RNA sequence: GUAAAUUUAACUGUUAGUCCAAAGAGGAACAGCUCUUUGGACACUAGGAAAAAACCUUGUAGAGAGAGUAAAAAAUUUAACA
């Protein structure tokens, strides 16, 4: 690269802004990418003790979506340690209460348990929807692709596959559907 | 309604219906014979 | 019109396996940046313009949050450090290249 | 002459690098004018 | 006129992964001809520099270059600065191409030149066993001796 | 001399000065600086790759944490591949 | 040394990586051939005796 | 197939025992219960089952910034009847 030393070693070890999407995404998935991006465990000069985590703002984090009934399933619990603080949240509560917090909760839990972890944390920028304020805007490198494929609902396909699918059965003329 | 985990029809009138999860005998003529699976 | 990876980030990565079959030969030439790909480089009347030289002396605590909003850090990295472990920092450090 | 003491690294190359040394825009694709993710323009 | 076998296009009709055709043979093997032939007039011209190599030398793999410095755990049997050639070379390259061994490269192909310049021992290595309310309390020392070797050069031939 | 870099060696002062004058002595047009790469920006900690092109090609790309110094680092970097200096040049024949 | 050319040598290392896929390409396409195909231009095993 | 065995000479120390699998006895076909027998392990190392005596993998000792492995991650979602 024939670069000098600092520069060498300032690019290197710099920090990237990566972009991460909600809007219909597991918060599982985006936990797990963003947790790998936040520990810094994409770069192959990962060590844990060079500091080398990356920044990665999150935005559509109203929108997102759980598989199967884990909205009222899934329970959140904290205690306020006066007798009588413990309190369980179900997801969907939590989502309505603060929109961020599942998807702060799940890269919480996914990030290691040692001492620089409110450091990563401090790294995750999440917003709950498109707005982004300017400076982050001005940061942002590589928006990540999404985990899940948006299935695609029934009405906004195109008439050329709606009649490239051919129809499976023939109705009977005398029914009234 | 009374709590059982199997489930009796006692009148030709009674009939199974599945409500919030959980299977329920129903009777209208004889209001006594409404149950609740637990 | 197969390429084992996308040719467009690093490398123009070519595989050849030689004649006898005992050794593979890859050829990686660089990917230039386009020009196209590229951004260009961003760009009293009566006194003197006098330099504008104040430095405001903010208090351990509010000096530590600007700080730790600034590099994106806790309050901890900025908290001093005793005797003991400032005199076991070793100064004179061994270095390589 | 060298001290007998421990030894980090057993080995100490002086070039490390040939083809340039990874940095995270290494194996990074490059975009139309050098937009930003979401730029209005 | 659908085939006896045809499956409409769903979620998970067909594989998720995109379909992929490798090229037929006797092209690729062209292709592998002209690769390799023209990688052979550059090392023929000479466009390169500062050549690297992977070495498989006392178990190890050492990836070395020109101008370089290793430690061998043991004893070699060789006098101080003195000139042997490492010849189980796993990888040969340099800037715009590289050449990969099956799993050895060719003696003919590429040589490693070292020296022995130091013959020396390790800093004392303490090994120590205690087994608690059993009285059981073991101390040795060891001195490993080591072998400090120089690479001169890396040399590649046109074989290819 | 095995182990040091050129300008680590030879100090200089204005790496652009010098760039535009060989160039201009070996007959190329003058070099536009363009940023090639960016990550950061707004924070205290940016990082710019700024390329040096001639006739919309590319010569030489440099690091930096500001646009300036990354400028400097890519016309020592230009210098560089024009000497011969390179990190990657053959090594001296003993 | 894997490692080593990950981080200092990245065009080697991409040559590598696009080595292995390659490999796993020809490894589907024999799995799926499932006869008596030519066994591929890399996936050719040199024998020693 | 292997290399130990018996005898002679000289003595110390162990002779207050735990779990697991199996065949039983006592007790409640209770007990981390008590009592015999066969066989493991523990009272010696290391890896695993979350921490871990007794379960599984594995033993003979050092250095290595090499490599192949052993055991090793729980699956399940139910009631219409003329
Ligand atoms: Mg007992
Ligand atoms: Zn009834």
């Amino acid at each position: 690269s024939s670069f000098s030393r600092a520069p060498q070693q300032w690019a290197t070890f710099a920090r990237i802004w990566y972009l991460l999407d909600g809007k219909m995404q597991p918060p599982g998935k985006l936990a797990a990418m963003a947790s790998i991006r936040l520990q810094g465990l994409h770069k192959p000069v990962y060590h844990a003790l060079s500091d080398c985590g990356d920044h990665v703002v999150i935005m559509n984090t109203r929108h997102i979506a759980f598989s199967g009934n884990k909205w009222e399933q899934k329970v959140y619990s904290s205690h306020t340690g006066y007798p009588g603080g413990f309190r369980q949240v179900t997801a969907a509560q939590l989502h309505l209460r603060d929109p961020v917090a599942i998807v702060k909760l799940a890269i919480y839990g996914m990030l290691p348990k040692n001492l620089h972890r409110r450091t990563m944390m401090e790294r995750l920028h999440l917003f709950p929807d498109e707005y982004i304020p300017e400076d982050i805007l001005k940061n942002l490198v590589e928006e990540l692709p999404q985990p899940r494929k948006i299935p695609k609902r029934l009405d906004e396909y195109t008439q050329e596959e709606i009649d490239a699918f051919p129809r499976l059965w023939t109705p009977p003329e005398d029914y009234r559907l | 309604f009374k709590n059982k985990t199997v489930l009796k029809k006692r009148c030709k009138d009674c009939y199974l219906v599945k409500r919030r999860g959980r299977w329920y005998v129903y009777c209208k003529t004889h209001p006594r014979h409404k149950q609740r699976q637990m | 019109t197969y390429s084992p990876l996308p040719d467009d980030y690093n490398c123009n990565v070519e595989l050849a396996l030689t004649s006898d079959g005992r050794t593979i030969v890859c050829y990686h030439p660089s990917v230039d940046i386009p020009y196209e790909h590229t951004k260009p480089i961003p760009r009293d009347q009566v006194l003197k313009t006098r330099l504008e030289e104040k430095v405001e002396h903010l208090e351990e605590g509010p000096m530590i949050e600007q700080l730790s909003k600034m590099f994106f850090t806790t309050k901890h990295r900025w908290y001093p450090h005793g005797r003991y472990h400032r005199c076991r920092k070793n100064l004179n450090p061994p270095k390589d290249r | 002459g060298l001290d007998v003491i421990r030894i980090r690294k057993p080995f100490h190359t002086d070039n490390p690098s040939i083809q340039g040394q990874w940095h995270p825009f290494t194996n990074k694709p490059t975009t139309f004018r050098g937009l930003r993710p979401r730029e209005v323009q | 006129s659908y085939l006896p076998g045809y499956v409409p296009k769903t979620s998970l009709s067909s594989p998720p992964w995109p379909e992929v055709v490798l090229p037929d043979p006797v092209e690729e093997t062209r292709h592998h001809a002209e690769v390799v032939k023209k990688v052979n007039e550059m090392i023929v011209t000479g466009q390169y520099g500062r050549l690297f190599a992977v070495v498989h030398f006392a178990s190890r793999q050492w990836k070395v270059t020109s101008e370089d410095l290793i430690l061998i755990g043991n004893e070699l049997d060789l006098a101080c600065g003195e000139r042997i050639r490492l010849e189980k070379v796993l990888l040969v390259g340099a800037d715009n191409f590289t050449l990969l061994g099956k799993p050895l490269l060719g003696k003919d192909l590429v040589r490693v030149e070292a020296t022995v310049i130091e013959k020396t021992e390790s800093w004392p290595r303490i090994i120590m066993r205690f087994r608690k309310r059993k009285n059981f309390k073991k101390k040795r020392i060891v001195t490993t001796p080591q072998t400090v070797l120089r690479i001169n050069s890396i040399e590649i031939a046109p074989c290819l | 001399m095995t182990g040091k870099e050129l300008f680590e060696m030879w100090k200089i002062i204005n790496p652009m000065g010098l760039l535009v004058e060989e160039l201009k002595k070996r007959n190329v047009s003058a070099p536009e600086s363009r940023l090639t790469r960016q990550s950061g920006g707004t924070t205290a900690l940016p990082l710019y790759f700024v390329g040096l092109y001639c006739d919309k090609k590319l010569i030489a790309e440099g690091p930096g944490e500001t646009v300036l110094v990354a400028e400097e680092e890519a016309a020592r970097v230009a210098l560089r591949k024009l000497y011969g200096f390179t990190e990657n040049r053959r090594p001296w024949n003993y | 040394v894997l490692a080593d050319l990950a981080i200092y040598e990245p065009k080697t290392f991409k040559s590598l990586a696009a080595l292995a896929s390659r490999r796993r390409h020809e490894g589907f396409a024999a799995a799926l051939g499932d006869g008596k195909e030519p066994e591929g231009i890399f996936s050719r095993v040199v024998q020693y005796h």
